[PDB]
């Protein structure tokens, strides 16, 4: 049959978990024999990794690492590297219209090998990293029957931010499509990664817009927020314990006022490999902070606080430190400032931590900085709400208020009530 | 089952407050004994939790101690019952 597959140009490597960095084994289209000769377990799902641009026309560090990191997860599963390298170090408009061509190559190939053994798209999983998740999209769209999912590895934004559904990662092309965008930073056309949501779960780690750990201090620099979707994705195949949680919010900047912390019907979503693959009608855009290395996973939690005075005071950008100790552990001098402070006034904000603290205990929070007295708020109560374990807990001053005094010593509060969301 | 739900209460103060709780919880009490700009400070602090967890543990220069209740109204701080 190898006459009728002798045009396709992209190669399709069976990598193995004693031999991840290599592209070893070939699996041929119309040669059914090189599947025997791969090894290719037939009664395991199929994950087919798909690289993006090379300026250098060879596989990027992230590759051989992605491989080891499926191989891992899934011991038994069928990792495939297809390689698009040549189409891919071109000028990038060539390279991002060849995105059509690999798609067509990339869905022959899964048709192929549902027509000649009889294996189900339902067991097959496409990872395409920027120009690889717009061709994992486009073969998507291709396939005699759906893909189970497609992973959208920061998808590239550069002439796809317009383009229409055919022509990019859509939700129509899988099953269930989920999206990682890391590098948004930019006004729309002119982003590396896509802004647009092109899933059916689209997450933005900090925003979305850049990375943390990636301020400055091959091209590695200018590409950190963009290959950190890959990062994230490793991460949860290594921590299937553990998933980093994502929110549900209205915007980037309602998050950060600690808006949306809520887990009620799929508004909360696992970041990467252990996702609960639930379609909606419209995209829920989710959003979540996260470290600057692996493991990236943090604890966000809204501080809710009312601020009692005696006369009308207004301070404007007033810096705080907040400490938080809890059963396992402790996160000491956590910084925030506060735009407005005012007398009864309440505020609420987002405070996040890579420390696990357990079950809360203890908050104590400090106001930062003679011819004039010190300010100072009276503060009987501080309400706080756990993204991730889902509790209302409620602190409430060791005496009947505690005086927050610009400068002075840190008002302390322990924990008077909790609640379950679930 | 019926547990005492206060908020941080002085150590010689009684909970007069009550609260049928849900399934699967249990009564806790929650003592802080520590050090205030008031001088040497006990509160009491009591509700219906889902999983309670026993726990003493000092935070700080302030003894927490977290206790665990399955029987009505028993979430009452040692030195009172
Ligand atoms: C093939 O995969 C199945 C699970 O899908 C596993 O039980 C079996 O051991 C694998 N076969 C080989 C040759 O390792
Ligand atoms: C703040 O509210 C309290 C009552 O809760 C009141 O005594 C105080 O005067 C108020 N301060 C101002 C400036 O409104
Ligand atoms: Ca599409």
């Amino acid at each position: 049959q190898r006459r009728d597959f002798i045009d396709i140009e992209s190669k399709f490597a069976l990598r193995t978990p004693e031999d991840t960095a290599e592209d070893t084994c070939h699996l041929i289209p119309g040669v059914a024999e090189s599947v025997a000769t791969c090894h290719f377990n037939h009664s395991s799902k199929t994950f087919m990794v798909i690289h993006g641009w090379t300026v250098t026309g060879m596989y990027e560090s992230w590759v051989p690492k992605l491989v080891a990191a499926l191989y891992k997860r899934e011991p038994d599963s069928n990792v495939i590297v297809v390689d698009w390298l040549s189409r891919a170090q071109e000028h990038y408009p060539v390279s991002a219209g060849y995105t059509k061509l690999v798609g067509q190559d990339v869905a022959r190939f899964i048709n192929w090998m549902e027509e000649e053994f009889n294996y189900p798209l339902d067991n097959v999983h496409l990872l395409g990293y920027s120009l690889g998740a717009h061709a994992a999209g486009i073969a998507g769209s291709l396939t005699n029957k759906k893909v189970n999912r497609i992973t959208g590895l920061d998808p590239a934004g550069p002439n796809f931010e317009y383009a229409e559904a055919p022509s990019r990662l859509s939700p129509d092309d899988a099953d269930f499509v989920d999206v990682l965008h890391t590098f948004t930073r930019g006004s729309p056309g002119r982003s590396i990664g896509i802004q647009k949501p092109v899933g059916h779960v689209d997450i933005y780690p900090n925003g979305g817009t850049f990375q943390p750990g990636c301020n400055i201090g091959v091209d590695q620099l200018v590409k950190c927020s963009h290959e950190r979707s890959i990062h994230l994705f490793i991460d949860s195949l290594l921590n299937e314990e553990n998933p980093s949680k994502a929110y549900r919010c209205s915007s980037k900047e309602a998050f950060e006022k600690g808006l949306c912390l809520s887990c009620r019907k799929n508004r909360c979503n696992n970041l990467g490999y252990e996702i609960n693959k639930v379609r909606a009608k419209r995209s829920s855009k989710m959003y979540l902070k996260t470290r600057s290395q692996m493991p990236y996973k943090v604890f966000h939690y809204q501080v809710k606080i009312h601020f009692s005075g005696t006369e009308s005071e207004t301070h404007t950008n007033q810096a705080f430190e907040i400490s938080l100790y809890g059963t396992v552990a402790e996160s000491e001098n956590i910084p925030f400032t506060l735009p407005e402070v005012s007398t009864n006034k309440t505020y609420s904000f987002l405070i996040y931590t890579e420390v696990d603290i357990g079950e809360l205990l203890m908050l104590k929070l400090k106001w930062k900085s003679d011819w004039w007295s010190s300010p100072g708020f009276a503060i009987q109560k501080i309400r706080v709400k756990a993204g991730e374990t889902q509790k209302k807990v409620i602190f409430c001053s060791r005496e009947k208020v505690s005086h927050l005094q610009k400068g002075k010593a840190p008002a302390v509060f322990v924990k008077c009530h909790d609640k379950s969301l679930n | 089952l019926r547990c005492y739900t206060c908020k941080s209460l002085p150590r010689d103060e009684r909970c007069d407050l009550t609260q049928d709780c849900s399934h699967g919880q249990t009564c806790t009490t929650l003592i802080a004994h520590g050090n205030t700009e008031s001088g040497l400070l006990t509160t009491h602090s009591t509700w219906c939790t889902d999983s309670c967890q026993p726990i003493t543990k000092t935070v700080e220069g302030t003894q927490v101690t977290m206790t665990c209740c399955q029987s009505s109204l028993c979430n009452v701080p040692p030195w009172q019952s």
